[PDB]
């Protein structure tokens, strides 16, 4: 009988630090992940308005280039 | 405190901007001395929305003024809250854009706009917590079209998390003569889709249409246009510079009115629009719904409503406005769309306007918008097709494929908002 | 010992804060700069009422409360206001810039950068207690902040605390007052994320107490501060029992036994009478019959629902004031023989019965008339889940068509979570399904 209260409460222990443990490991997964995916939608919206600065240089170059002709 | 920075780019952006300062600081109790004079303290509450404070208790606008001419912005500094501004927000240019995008764009638009953003970079540092920018200019000419939409990407690179919102002036053949504007309006078109996260669509077309049929003024002018303006941007803005629940700020504004980020173009309205030499809730509440007081050229019984923004402004019954709401959406129900529920949300501000007892300022997205895009889509087909004066364009760089590209974004705005005016519950 | 910590977030849970601690001030007899003459112990003590205030030396009574806003304009009136100088500074703890109606602000963008102050003041509450039970959590479902920031800290305050109790007051929402057409989505995100970290929650339908504004007090177009006089009377009547010492007080615990059969089953419908006008109380004296006989009708309940249609797994009933067993028993008795009161086969039919003999008291300047004796049922019913299908319907509505979905995308959220809470709220609508079928 003394074993098994040992084992009631080491099981209520052990459940305990369970869902400490898993709440803990889903919160950083999800916090990274979601610091992922909104740094990656920033990225693209930077490189999508370099490329129309990288156009306008394009543009710039082309009227240079017809005004020596 | 949640402070806006405000851009007026060309000759129509500095003039609707200088009566959109002229108008709020009235309204805030701000002279043209900057000092306050009002009576209220509902005045100064969020007056730091708009205005930074100074020395002797002075409040100074925050706002930019950019123009390719000296011209609009001398006749600026000469009106009656000109010597309001900063001195040093006065960032013009002397060549100009003669109604061309692509120099707007691309060319002598492109030499100034670094001066612009040290200028923007200044007022937006001193913030202590930047919501983002309004800019108001024309989408017809050149500066304001092409410069605007140029600074609007520039801004974007350095503030990409902050709001971007416009009050953009849509052209019409029954205002300005110049036939080009098809092209600079499509071309600006294709930037504010991608670059901008709200847009009220200021339609000349509807603002004549207005004061010819309503306000019965055989020939106006721009300032009676203006006035049409200044009222509407008063409305629209009460929600950001008064305090209140519903769309205090930019962010929560675009959150209640975009479902789909590119359609994010807004049909203003205004009542009563009456003619100087001529109110209840349900009065109210019924012209602020009907065609005839849109500031977009657009009949919403011809799509439906997305989103809705009712700003009443008055000593009135909220009982009688919630009532007003509710029997106004339960008799057109047709014209909301049933997949978005509880898609009007209404504010009620105790200051009226100036020289109005009671007023109502009207915030759609409606599908019914693209009659605003095939009109404009309509005048620029007729161009491209010949090519009329597209060596303009082309000798600054461009070729006829960016010009195809902005026909057919603007075309695919149009296929998007049919796509949803279409579209079921069940 | 048995200290509660009551955590207020975003506009609705703050405002509600406040007029709580206001009522409870009242009740207990301290004055607005926190001093309680009728405290004989300075400093300290063991008195019901300690559960909820702290004392200092100086012989203040605190609040052990932590409000927390995205935005400071809110918590600024409460810096400023009347009961200013009842909370420390720090137990005031404001951003600069508010989560924008969007729960993945209030969850990540905003929320992480001031997540580990708000745990931080928390502790410092939690260390001043001896036997610490719980927390106790105000926020509304529809806001970015009271949505978003309230379920990444109740996932906090589980790594922080273990399987210490945590108690939700949430306000559901309602058109009449809402402020965002994405409320629905916030709704559904914050359920499913706090679900597996709340031990019971008590659901406030913003339409209920607009409706009982309307019709029993009169009041023409309700403000949140009507609305919040009488939430804060249930949520008194709620807490009385840890507050107020009685040889008939039952203690929330043991209530909390009966109301909750399942984890995931642990939403209780909360009923008040009475509520009633100055002028209406004037020359009636609603007896303890009456009052208990307004506990049944659906009008007067906390959430709109029918419980008329649903099965009943647990009926309390928390008086207070002039109230004695025998007229209880009394006025149990005539209600059984003319109620809609049918419970699930598994389950015992006594109604389980606390008695605080502190009359309930009122904010002057308020809209409720004094009373001598008020009551607020508090039931586990099958019918609360139809709060949950109006909601998960507009929610639906949406989301096939991706509505508004991009503004939490922008916010590094994916649809999997979208579908992820959905379902989560679908199973729950199950469970409530199938605790109501009879056992075989
Ligand atoms: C029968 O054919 C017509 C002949 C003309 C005008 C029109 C038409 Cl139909 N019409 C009524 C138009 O609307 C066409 C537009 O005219 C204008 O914008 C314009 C602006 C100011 C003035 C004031 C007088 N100055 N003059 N001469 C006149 C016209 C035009 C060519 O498409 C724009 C260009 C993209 C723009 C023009 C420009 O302004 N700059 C720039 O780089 O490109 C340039 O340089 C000053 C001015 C050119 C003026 C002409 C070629 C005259
Ligand atoms: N009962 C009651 N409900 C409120 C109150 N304030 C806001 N609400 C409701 O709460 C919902 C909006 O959420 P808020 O609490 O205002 O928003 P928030 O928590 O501050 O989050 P953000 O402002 O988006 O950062 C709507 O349903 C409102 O009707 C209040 O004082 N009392
Ligand atoms: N409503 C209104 N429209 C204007 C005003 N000034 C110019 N516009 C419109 O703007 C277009 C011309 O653009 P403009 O501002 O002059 O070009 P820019 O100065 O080079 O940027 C035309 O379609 C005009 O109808 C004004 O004061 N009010
Ligand atoms: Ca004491
Ligand atoms: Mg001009
Ligand atoms: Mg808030």
């Amino acid at each position: 009988k003394r074993e098994h209260e040992r084992e009631v409460i080491q099981k209520a222990i052990e459940e305990n630090n369970n869902f400490i443990k898993m709440a803990k490991e889903k919160l950083a997964q999800k916090m990274e992940s979601n610091k992922e995916n909104r740094e990656a939608h920033l990225a693209a919206m930077l490189e999508r308005l370099q490329e129309k600065d990288k156009h306008a240089e394009e543009v710039r170059k082309n009227k240079e280039l017809k005004e020596e002709a | 405190m949640r402070e806006i920075v405000h851009i007026q780019a060309g000759q129509c952006g500095n003039q609707i901007g200088a009566k959109f300062w002229e108008v709020i600081s009235d309204e805030h109790g701000i002279d043209p001395t900057g000092s306050y004079h009002g009576d209220s303290d509902l005045q100064l509450e969020r007056i730091n929305v708009y205005y930074n404070e100074a020395t002797g208790n002075k409040y100074v606008p925050r706002a930019i003024l950019v123009d390719l001419e000296p011209g609009t912005m001398d006749s600026v500094r000469s009106g009656p809250f000109g010597q309001i501004f900063r001195p040093d927000n006065f960032v013009f240019g002397q060549s100009g854009a003669g109604n061309n995008w692509a120099k707007g764009h691309y060319t002598e638009g492109a030499e100034l706009v670094d001066s612009v953003l040290d200028v923007v970079r200044k007022e937006s540092e001193s913030c202590d917590c930047l919501q983002g920018f309004q800019l108001t200019h024309s989408l017809g000419g050149g500066t304001g079209s092409g410069m605007g939409t140029l600074l609007i990407s520039k801004i974007r690179e350095e503030y990409p998390d902050r709001i971007m919102n416009t009050f953009s002036v849509m052209p019409s053949p029954k205002v300005s003569d110049t036939v080009v504007e098809p092209y600079n309006a499509t071309l600006s078109v294709h930037q504010l889709v991608e670059n901008t996260d709200e847009t009220y669509c200021i339609d000349n077309e509807a603002l004549y249409d207005i004061c010819f049929r309503t306000l019965k003024l055989t020939t106006p002018t721009y300032g009676d246009l203006n006035h049409l303006v200044s009222a509407t941007m008063s409305g629209v803005t009460t929600c950001l510079r008064f305090p209140g629940q519903l769309n205090a700020d930019l962010r929560k504004l675009a959150v209640n009115m975009v479902p789909f980020p590119r359609l994010h173009f807004f049909m203003p309205g205004f009542a009563p629009l009456t003619s100087r030499g001529s109110l209840t809730v349900p009065e109210l509440t019924q012209q602020m719904f009907d065609s005839k007081n849109m500031m977009a050229a657009c009949d919403p019984r011809h799509g439906r409503y997305l989103t809705v923004a009712a700003i009443f402004r008055g000593r009135m019954s909220m009982k009688e406005v919630d009532e007003q709401m509710l029997n106004v959406q339960n008799k057109n129900s047709s014209y909301f769309v049933e997949w978005i529920p509880n898609n009007v949300k209404t504010a009620v501000c105790d200051i009226p306007p100036r020289g109005l007892k009671m007023s109502a300022t009207f915030i759609g997205n409606s599908t019914a918008i693209q009659e605003l895009f095939k009109r404009i889509s309509e005048q620029f087909t007729a161009m491209f097709r010949r090519k009329a004066f597209l060596h303009w364009y082309t000798g600054e760089g461009m070729d006829e494929m960016e010009f195809t590209e902005a026909e057919s974004n603007m075309n695919d705005l149009v296929s998007e908002y049919q796509q949803y005016q279409d579209a079921t519950a069940d | 010992m048995r200290e509660c910590i009551s955590i207020h977030v975003g506009q609705a849970g703050v405002q509600i804060g406040n007029a709580c601690w206001e009522l409870y001030c009242l009740e207990h007899g301290i004055q607005p700069d926190g001093q309680m003459p009728s405290d004989k112990t300075i400093g300290g003590g063991d008195d019901s009422f300690n559960t909820f205030f702290s004392e200092t030396g100086a012989g203040k009574h605190v609040p052990r409360a932590v409000f927390v806003d995205l935005e400071p304009t809110v918590i600024d009136e409460v810096r400023t206001g009347t009961y200013r100088q009842l909370f420390h500074p720090e137990q005031l703890i404001t951003g600069k810039e508010d989560a924008a109606n969007n729960y993945a602000r209030g969850h990540y963008t905003i929320g992480k950068e001031i997540i580990d102050l708000v745990l931080d003041r928390i502790r410092k509450l939690a260390d001043q207690c001896t036997g610490l039970q719980g927390f106790l959590v105000f926020h509304s479902f529809g806001g970015g902040t009271g949505s978003g920031f309230t379920s990444l800290l109740m996932e906090r305050l589980s790594v922080d605390y273990g399987k210490k109790s945590k108690l939700e007051f949430s306000i559901y929402p309602a058109p009449q007052v809402s402020t965002a057409v994405v409320e629905p989505y916030n709704s559904i995100l914050t359920t499913h994320t706090t679900l597996e970290h709340s031990d019971c929650a008590f659901m406030v339908d913003n339409e209920a107490i607009y409706d009982i504004c309307r019709r029993n007090l009169d009041i023409e177009r309700p403000t949140y501060t009507n609305l919040n006089r009488l939430i804060s009377q249930i949520v008194s009547s709620i807490t009385a029992s840890l507050r107020f010492d009685g040889a008939l007080n039952v203690d929330l615990t043991e209530f909390q036994t009966n109301l909750v059969p399942y984890p995931r089953i642990h939403f209780p419908l909360a009923t008040y009478a009475p509520v009633i006008s100055a002028e209406k109380a004037y020359h009636e004296q609603l007896s303890v019959a009456e009052i208990t006989n307004a506990c049944f009708e659906p009008a007067n309940q906390m959430v709109k629902c029918d419980p008329r249609h649903g099965k009943y797994m647990a009926c309390c009933l928390l008086y207070r004031g002039d109230v004695v067993p025998k007229d209880v028993n009394a006025a149990i008795a005539t209600i059984k023989t003319k109620r809609s009161i049918q419970f699930v086969d598994w389950c015992p039919t006594g109604f389980k019965v606390g008695i605080n003999y502190q009359p309930p008291t009122v904010v002057p300047g308020g809209d409720l008339a004094k009373v001598q004796r008020a009551v607020c049922m508090l039931s586990n019913t099958t019918a609360i889940a139809e709060a949950w299908a109006r909601l998960d319907h507009k929610f639906d509505l949406m989301y096939a068509k991706r509505a508004f979905v991009h503004w939490y995308v922008g916010e590094g959220m994916e649809e999997g979570e979208f579908s992820e809470a959905r379902e989560d709220m679908a199973a729950l609508e199950k469970d409530y399904e199938e605790v109501g079928v009879d056992s075989v």
